[PDB]
């Protein structure tokens, strides 16, 4: 009786033990292929005090793995150098940068918030088209958890992702906490088509996602910004 | 206020808990600022040290505690060039004065 | 459009090597290669409360009985043998050329622009105003910097040694070259000369700078004092440690090499006070002051990027300021 | 069908070992098996305030308090002895082969399309190229970093090393080969035969290399620097320190091995800079720049995914820039940074 929590499973060891007189399990925490906790339960818990001793573990994963992938943040300031003036986490980096420092000659800089910086001289209008060109979608580190062959924009690299990979974004676990009711919705599809994709393997009647519709669900999901 | 008195019941009860006053391989300064925090002097200890010791009182050693209190309170230029953050010196200073005589009562 | 790099850093020219400190008797400075190396010793000292306390103290009895304690310390010493009136210190400076290609760059654009800009000074002029100025510093021995105050006769040997050989030699007494103006010699001109040729990369140049200060017998003579911890007691040089290169007094290169860019006579507050040392921000730290104070528009970070940036190049003497940090080396960044 | 492999790794060739410096007198450059070691010392450094200021700084009171409060410092430093003018470094260097057989592969298809493609690569030509600029690179001692700058004569002593005893000695200046150019001379063709024969699997080169700078008495040498470790100081400690082996100063292997390696002189962006180290998006640290940046089609990766799976071979001189990337070893594959 496994416990599913988005790409997280928590398996039992398939024969228990005594401890202190009581019968216990081993029950082990994986992410996908990567063991990563165990624990000795006793019996006559219930899945919910389950998935209660190691959602201390998911949380940190979850706390790391945002802090990690997190993205890049460019900022607006004056000719000084100093008072910040705006902020944006951006996706990409405008391709014009290199290494500068502002001066009174322009008023307003476009710097990265990494410390060797690389900046750019705008002036408000650029900086607007930039910010709407390369900004970052709220939950754009579950990126950093994605093979990146399956974020691609070519359609020759694309390969649709597996059930795994489509557990980190669609479902009541997944990181964006979205049911796959209303991932069904987003995508004008019924329920039961889209329990089609969530399968596992191709015999239990199980068709892959489209490149369309993998692109436009990462958009709607907040995801990937997908222009 | 609370760090301080902290402070002063954490050396309070390292100077009850260790039973002698051992001498330390390569220790100095650590020695220095633990002549201040020191217990009497023991079998091991020498009468001359501990007389130079009881001799002068560790006040210097409470600079150091307030070189630590510069440790703890980050300043700048935004506090510095302020007034705000020379009023917090001020009273951290005030403080640490407390904390020495506190200190400097016990020795000499 | 161009704006400037936020890594830029260069690499120091006039390399000089750390200053070794000897002994003899002076008219024996021509037969100076067995001269004993000045030991550095250990002394103690115990004198009582001399720096200024709180005044108005109305306790005297604390003061009578702070002075009863001698607070020993224990003091490093270096003085000359009592048979030795002449202090010789022997250093070796390499000159290297290239002074205008940073070693580390972020933007290439800034970097040509630079280069270029460097490029135009040099064929506007050589560096030998530069050098001249630097060959001053080598012609009086403010490299000794206490070791010159109050003495009698210095001079001054300086050989270039182009392969393992001499290959010139010359002789200054440093006290007729003085530390405020800069003059004009045929021998200070051909050692300007060769210095300007190594800044230019025309030519490899390696100088062994020996200088003889007739002192006194036994006199104390001052070798760069090191950095003492604060941990052990009142002995183990509690007060005063001496740099020491092995069994050797010595003196930081460091310590030479700013003595040796003490060429700045151009900063606006003074003309008087005379030369100090290339810096951004010219400052001296026996004054405790900046010069080149960036208010006003003299520093070297608004001169260059004035310079570099808006193509307009000041004027001549804050040109030589500018290029004299360059050669200087730094890490110019945000 | 045959797509790139996810896991893909090669062990590297040309192993050198850590270059230690010991110092002397020129002409006893033969007699140089008793010099002794450059020693790592410390010395004190007292700084001004000389970097940039934000405007929140340079009101004048707050930088004259500054420069009232001086930052106090110890530095390793090396020298070498007042006596001697002359650094001597000493490594040595394994040439190997087997320069395309992968360490770790996933797919058996890439592993096989791969090795045939090194081998049509190396019927096609030896590794005489890649060997004549290695040869280049230990023939100006490029290895001596900021050691080589500014000195008056440099030699360089090559010991090639059978048995226990020496079989070949080569002896070049350093300073007539150009760090600019890759000239020819027979001498430097023979050695660019033994490391081709080693990069061949033909042969087990073993080579010993001596280099002599000739800089002047106590000055400044420049062995690799480590990393300080240091979380809430004294405000006095160490700001640098120096790399150093059983206390003789000494530069790291991988500073050597970037030294021999540079050989890239096929990179789109110009050749009036000269030749960089090989790198996948070949990328120099001190211009802070890639070259070969993969928006132009001549990193590594899309040249060596080109040329291995869509057959698409590139120049000759690209597919010397891959290969000499398959001699340096890496990471390669679905580890993605």
């Amino acid at each position: 009786n496994a416990i599913h929590i988005g790409p997280f499973s928590i398996t039992p060891a398939a024969r228990g033990l005594h401890y202190g007189g009581l019968p216990h399990h081993q029950w082990t925490l994986y992410y996908g292929p990567r063991e990563m906790a165990i624990k000795t339960l006793p019996d006559s818990y219930t899945s919910s005090e389950v998935r209660d001793e190691f959602s201390d573990i998911i949380a940190e994963f979850v706390i790391d793995a945002r802090h990690r992938y997190a993205p890049d943040v460019l900022e607006l300031v004056n000719s000084d150098g100093d008072a910040v003036l705006a902020r944006v986490a951006v996706s990409r980096l405008p391709e014009a940068l290199s290494g500068c420092i502002p001066d009174d000659r322009f008023p307003y800089w476009l710097l990265t918030a990494s410390r060797p910086r690389l900046g750019l001289p705008v002036t408000l209008n650029e900086y607007t088209a930039l910010a709407v060109e390369l900004s970052a979608p709220p939950l754009a580190w579950i990126t950093g958890l994605l093979p990146g062959e399956v974020l691609t924009h070519d359609a020759e690299e694309w390969r649709p992702p597996t059930s795994w990979e489509l557990r980190h974004v669609v479902g009541e676990g997944s990181f964006t906490g979205v049911s796959g009711a209303a991932a069904a919705a987003l995508l004008g599809m019924s329920a039961t088509n889209f329990r089609k994709y969530t399968a596992g393997d191709s015999a239990a009647n199980r068709q892959k996602i489209s490149f369309a519709a993998w692109h436009y669900l990462l958009d709607r999901l907040g995801v990937k910004r997908a222009s | 206020g609370q760090i301080c008195d902290e402070a002063l019941q954490y050396a309070a009860r390292l100077r009850e808990l260790e039973p002698g006053w051992s001498a330390t391989p390569g220790c100095q300064l650590h020695d220095a600022e633990q002549l201040w925090l020191d217990p009497l002097r023991a079998q091991t200890d020498e009468t001359f040290l501990q007389r130079r010791l009881r001799g002068d009182w560790p006040a210097e050693v409470g600079n150091r505690f307030a070189n630590w209190l510069n440790r703890a309170v980050s300043s700048d230029s935004q506090i510095l060039g302020s007034p705000e953050a020379a009023q917090w010196s001020q009273e951290l200073s005030k403080e640490l004065t407390m904390f020495k005589e506190i200190l400097e009562d016990e020795r000499d | 459009i161009l704006s400037t790099a936020s890594v830029l850093a260069f690499e120091r020219k006039l390399d000089p090597s750390d200053a070794l400190m000897s002994a003899g008797a002076w008219a024996q400075r021509d037969a100076s290669q067995e001269w004993p190396a000045v030991t550095v010793r250990e002394k103690s000292v115990r004198g009582t409360i001399s720096n200024r306390l709180k005044t108005k103290d109305r306790d005297p009895a604390k003061l009578d009985a702070s002075i009863q304690s001698p607070n020993l310390q224990t003091v490093d010493v270096a003085n000359l043998p009592s048979d030795a009136d002449t202090l010789k210190v022997r250093f070796t400076l390499r000159v290297l050329g290239g002074a205008g290609t940073p070693s580390a760059c972020n933007d290439a654009a800034y970097r040509d622009k630079l280069l270029q800009t460097v490029a135009t000074y040099v064929n506007e002029q050589g560096f030998a105003e530069l050098a001249r100025r630097y060959a001053h510093n080598l012609a009086n021995a403010r490299f000794l910097w206490r070791n010159r105050v109050g003495a009698e006769a210095v001079e001054v040997r300086i050989n270039h040694i182009r392969q393992g050989e001499v290959a010139r030699t010359w002789r200054f007494d440093a006290l007729a070259i003085g530390l405020r103006d800069f003059k004009a010699d045929a021998e200070l001109d051909a050692l300007a000369e060769l210095i300007a040729s190594g800044l230019s990369g025309s030519g490899h140049v390696l100088l062994e700078v020996v200088a003889f200060a007739r002192i006194g017998d036994g006199q104390e003579v001052f070798p760069s004092q090191e950095l003492i911890l604060d941990k052990g007691d009142k002995k183990g040089q509690k007060s005063k440690t001496l740099y020491s290169v092995r069994d050797a007094a010595a003196i930081h290169s460091q310590k030479i090499g700013n003595a040796l860019r003490t060429i700045d006579t151009w900063y606006p507050d003074e003309d008087g006070l005379g030369p100090i040392a290339v810096e951004p921000y010219g400052s001296v730290t026996s004054q405790g002051k900046a010069y080149r104070q960036p208010k006003q528009k003299l520093d070297f970070y608004t001169l260059l990027d004035n310079w570099v940036l808006r193509d307009e190049a000041p004027a001549v003497e804050q040109q030589h300021y500018v290029i004299a940090n360059l050669i200087r080396g730094g890490v110019f960044g945000e």
